[PDB]
């Protein structure tokens, strides 16, 4: 290109260094971080333009970083033999037939069919595997859509979480709704709001931290114009996302996990529960509410 | 998912078409139907998709004695829709009778549409209390939705009335509907006219005119709670999502609403946020507190600052909540809408649970208790004689909604840990 | 439904440049195309009793089914295909290349080789059904045949080459 | 192979005129006979090869009480054939009578045109049902023509004569000319006039005018019925390969009608597929259930989204076919014809077989019955009573129907294992 324009100047500067009788780091340094600016800017100018980076972000981060919610709940709904052991010699093809599927009935039918489901029981298992322009793309690499991947297991987790609770909530549809009985085994302290608190504000928080980082990496590629300084902005983008997310095995995810577990177990009751009474869920529940109260605590010893 | 909308009265169908109107001007279709060549978003979220960039809108219009209904069929907005289920006294007990024997066909159209519809989440009526046709006719066809449909959400927006006064059946016409409002309801949003009435002789000087500005706020407000469905958000894109949070038990189910601008003829986040607590930008008129708010914001998006507002809405301490209960303000951002030009491009709207309304109901309760002790204001027709011969249904309802006026008193109190 | 060779007359500076196998080949596409021919007229020359309409819908169908894969889906779609590649061929070499990168994906699609034992004779089973039916003008023993044969096929169309469930709707 | 159309009755003329000249049209053929010289396809489809670059049409032309023929007379597209067959009350008893004594004639002048053909395949009818003059007349020839050849095919167009209402005798003749239709008829292709009349006030705003662009709609219909066998493609490129999917037992053998544009004055195959699904684009007027659909495509050819189109109508589920059987729509690709100007260049055409007929028939039984019943609609000439002194043969026609509308029925049931 440009680089082949000017390739006899950088070669007259070696030649001029050649031919003084004196040799110093200092100015031969110079020569190197001239051509390094204008090599590296060449790149980032084709990347942006002609291999769109600045919209692929967008759509990277929409169906990994799960920045759109909607196929990615109804998904759920309608993978159910997750619940089940996978003898994954069937499951496999199953998810990414199951998954073109329900995207056909409405909302992106036929665009973008590259992406692939993957399995990484059922519910620890669901990766994702997407494929992107190799040549015009470089940056993107087997470790990045690894850290990638972890952050879409978590953020699938919270998402999951959260369908249960408002599925769980059919008391309002069903039972309480030409319906009255009596108390005692019908209320349970209605705890049932106050995981959803526990749940729905780590969501929260997650938005904030999505949306922020989002907006500060399409902030970043705008100004840095040469692309060994991009891998910079999205090594240290990656590696906030991890931390923020909680990702990072601490104190704190453990009992994020804790808490993950019990939710699941208190949801997987009242589910197969049926019409209301204790069926010895009362032993259940007595567990439940002196571990939830306990589990509770620990997130209150690091508040200074 | 996909929600079948439902009108009836008189200004229950006037709102059914100003919706659906400015939600043809908020997406870019034509008024006939056809979507826009110059046209990221979706318009499916409530349209049946026909071929001609025909996504036809899946509304169902009602109409009892039609007066109105006849102006709003000659429009160029009636070739956006209309599936041909136009279908024919200011009593509850007319509505009620007259719905009473014709409830099949119309329950068939119904139907109709239910087995056309895929994919449901919910049914929205278009309700107005007190007016007159709309009034028995909403609360049966309630009703009917409910005992049919026990998988189906509902939701209702309702006028409260109230103009300061002549009607004198109003309480009895307002108790018996909500009667049917508290245990046949899923979900209801509650607007006061002579809140919207403040707010309208605020932003002008109006006083003859006041219906289709009402219209404009109105509009504002329902395309404002839809906006997160609409346009691809992240939480809430279902109604039940958006509903699960506000409701914490299914007595307290009433909501309350909000818009920031008081004449629609940089400012950050927590402005809006701590004016949207403030009940002179509330368009809904001891001490009360709220139970649980969650806000909405459309417009420009400062990444950090909605954090810095949160941590500052907590130490500016207006508005303390529900003593026994972990009950937050909670923060909802979405996108600006596009394909219209628009004032104000901040916009931002609240969903609440308030004690404050109680009041209203215990007006309603005593001007009834007044009228029906006095005796002369129940107007002795053949609907109510022929519906009941000794009038005690209304004395039950009555009954009930003292018993809800007691148990939000109740949960007003910062002991409702035990029942009642 | 067997025998029929034909052939045609190519000048030399063309026969040099298609192969003789070539003609093999389009002689074995043209048998396969033959019996499609024979179970569909067959099934168009008919016009208690009244069972053996059910036993002309549950059969005309099938066969008009697999017809509208096998033609359309393969022998239209690569052929199409083909034009398309030769108009861009540039060298003497790529043309023969790309010619016999046709014949052998053509000879995989409808399956010419490699598993004529394990797929094929289901095609094969189903015709004589096509022989039965044409002869009656007893019945539920062909029906008899027709369902256990049916399952057998379907059981085997089960397994994923990775194209084959462009037929599994059947 | 070769088809001989023979036309009969004003309005059979009428398409027969007009389907010719549309096929002058759409061949690259003078409309004196001479075939351009700038001009791959087949132009022997239908036509007797003489020198002078002239496909002489193989056409009979019948006539009675000759009206509009004289019109169709002076023109020039008389030049084009006409081998010399003109040949000269409005009840079918009329047109039937006067059949009966000219038979041989008419038969003479077929069997000139059929030693003249070499190869031979079907005889389509141009028929109008309740014509007058063509009804009778039509059954007697098509009672004439099996009886001679129990070799050969018979297609009828024919129109179902409804718009909404005086001849009083309709029902009558359309009872017996069905007779004649349900067990002298290989093949029936139905329309509705008053659908095309719907679609005609769809495009327009006329009335009056009406006939014309109705001749507009059935020449594009009866061309897309034949671009197949004009055209060179691969299958159905004879009657009997497009006729044998459609019928799957001879009382079910009637057929519908599918034109995707509806204004005649980019979009993918599956959207004409998914259209032509619906009962709004189909120019024919419990639940009903297609016992089998074939589409025929001209235009433009995506070679792959054609099998993906397929899965999306799969999954789309609009259309649940018969129960006891493996009912599918299927799918044929035809070259969009050359030598004429063309607006929508994507065209669709359905067959198929539907139940929804059997409510029409009942229509006319139930009026059939009524007037029966009355006594006064029968109208009393001298060609009823030297036909039939007590009457009974239209008894039996019902008789006869009425188990057609029983079969109908039954096949509309899951369960037609059985006989009846």
């Amino acid at each position: 290109s440009i680089l082949k324009n000017q390739e006899d100047t950088f070669a007259a500067e070696l030649h001029r260094l050649k031919q003084q009788p004196l040799f110093s780091l200092v100015d031969f340094e110079q020569v190197v971080d001239r051509i390094r600016s204008t090599v590296a800017e060449h790149l980032w100018k084709l990347m942006v333009e002609e291999s769109d980076l600045l919209g692929q972000l967008k759509i990277i981060k929409d169906f990994y970083l799960l920045g759109r919610g909607e196929l990615f709940q109804a998904f759920i709904d309608t993978a159910q033999h997750m619940l089940k052991t996978p003898p994954t010699a069937v499951t496999e093809h199953d998810v990414n037939v199951a998954f073109q599927q329900s995207a056909h009935k409405v909302l992106l039918d036929d665009d973008n069919l590259l992406p692939l489901l993957h399995l990484t029981s059922g519910w620890a298992a669901l990766g994702l595997s997407y494929k992107v322009q190799w040549p015009l793309h470089i940056l993107f690499t087997p470790a990045v859509l690894e850290k990638y991947n972890v952050v879409f297991k978590y953020l699938l987790s919270v998402r999951r979480v959260q369908a249960e609770l408002q599925h769980c909530w059919a008391l309002q549809m069903q039972r309480k709704h030409l319906k009255s009985n009596q108390t005692d085994a019908i209320k349970w302290r209605l705890r049932n709001h106050m995981a959803f608190l526990v749940d729905n504000l780590q969501y929260y928080l997650q938005v904030d931290v999505l949306e922020s980082q989002f907006s500060q990496l399409l902030h970043q590629i705008n100004s840095t114009r040469d692309f060994e300084s991009i891998r910079l902005a999205h090594d240290h983008f990656l590696s906030n996302l991890l931390a923020q997310s909680f990702i990072l095995l601490k104190p704190v995810f453990h009992c994020l996990n804790e808490i993950l577990d019990l939710c699941h177990s208190f949801c997987s009751l009242v589910s197969q529960n049926l019409g209301p009474l204790d069926e010895r869920g009362a032993a259940q529940l007595s567990i439940l509410v002196k571990g939830f109260s306990r589990q509770s605590s620990l997130l209150f010893k690091i508040l200074s | 998912r996909e929600i079948i909308t439902l009108q009836l009265g008189q200004c229950g169908n006037q709102i059914g078409f100003e919706f659906w109107k400015q939600l043809c001007a908020e997406h870019g279709i034509s008024p006939e139907g056809i979507v826009e060549e110059f046209a990221t978003d979706r318009k499916d979220v409530f349209f049946y998709q026909a071929d001609d960039e025909h996504y036809i809108p899946r509304a169902v219009l009602l109409d009892l004695e039609p007066r109105v209904i006849h102006s709003i069929l000659n429009s160029p907005y009636a070739k956006l829709y209309n599936p041909e289920n136009i279908y024919l006294g200011n009593n509850w007990a007319s509505g009620f009778s007259q719905g009473e024997k014709i409830h099949e066909d119309i329950f068939d159209i119904i139907d109709r549409e239910a087995d056309g519809s895929d994919s449901l989440e919910g049914f929205v009526l278009c309700h107005s209390i007190a007016g007159g046709t709309g009034s028995g006719l909403g609360s049966y066809l309630l009703e009917r939705l409910n005992d049919r449909y026990p998988k189906k959400l509902v939701q209702t927006y309702s006028v409260f009335p109230n103009q300061d006064e002549d009607v004198v059946v109003q309480p009895y016409n307002s108790l018996l509907t909500l009667k049917r409002l508290t245990q046949n309801a899923d979900c209801v949003v509650v607007l006061d006219n002579t809140a919207l009435n403040r707010i309208a002789t605020d932003r002008l000087h109006i006083q003859n005119p006041s219906f289709s500005q009402i219209n404009q706020l109105v509009s504002t407000i329902m395309s404002a709670s839809t906006t997160t469905l609409r346009y691809p958000g992240y939480m809430n894109n279902d109604l039940i999502g958006l509903i699960a949070s506000l409701i914490p038990t299914p007595r307290l189910h009433f909501l309350m609403t909000g818009y920031t601008p008081l004449t629609t003829d940089k400012t950050t986040v927590l402005d809006v946020m701590r004016r949207l607590l403030q009940p002179k930008n509330v368009m809904v008129s001891t001490n009360h507190c709220y139970i649980a708010i969650l806000n909405i914001i459309q417009g420009e998006v400062d990444p950090t600052q909605v954090h810095k507002s949160l941590q500052r809405i907590r130490e500016r301490k207006l508005a303390n909540f529900i003593p026994w209960g972990p009950a937050s303000i909670q923060v909802a951002l979405s996108r600006k809408s596009p394909y219209l030009p628009s004032a104000h491009r901040v916009s931002g709207l609240m969903m609440a649970n308030h004690t404050s309304i109680s009041s209203l109901f215990e007006r309603t309760c005593r001007q009834y208790d007044k009228l029906r002790k006095r005796e002369a204001f129940l107007e002795q027709f053949r609907k109510e004689d022929m519906f009941k011969d000794n009038f005690d249904e209304m004395d039950t309802s009555r009954e009930i909604v003292q018993q809800l006026i007691d148990e939000y008193h109740a949960a007003t109190r910062p002991d409702y840990i035990s029942w009642g | 439904l067997d025998g029929l060779t034909l052939s045609y007359k190519v000048p030399w500076p063309v026969d040099i440049v298609i192969s003789l196998e070539c003609q093999k080949i389009y002689n074995q596409v043209f048998l396969l195309l033959l019996q499609i021919k024979w179970a569909k007229y067959s099934l168009d020359v008919l016009l208690q009793i009244h069972r053996m309409f059910l036993l002309r819908v549950k059969l005309m169908h099938f066969v008009n089914s697999l017809h509208n894969y096998i033609m359309t889906r393969i022998l239209h779609s690569t052929g199409l295909e083909f034009q398309h590649q030769v108009e861009e061929a540039k060298d003497l070499d790529q043309l023969i290349k790309i010619h016999y990168r046709y014949l052998s994906t053509i000879h995989d699609r409808c399956l010419l080789r490699e598993k004529v034992s394990f797929v094929k004779e289901a095609i094969m089973k189903v015709l004589n059904l096509a022989l039965m039916f044409a002869d009656g003008w007893s019945i539920e023993k062909m029906e008899s045949d027709f369902k256990n044969c049916h399952m057998f096929l379907v059981t085997i169309l089960n397994k994923a080459f990775p194209h084959l469930e462009s037929l599994a709707l059947s």
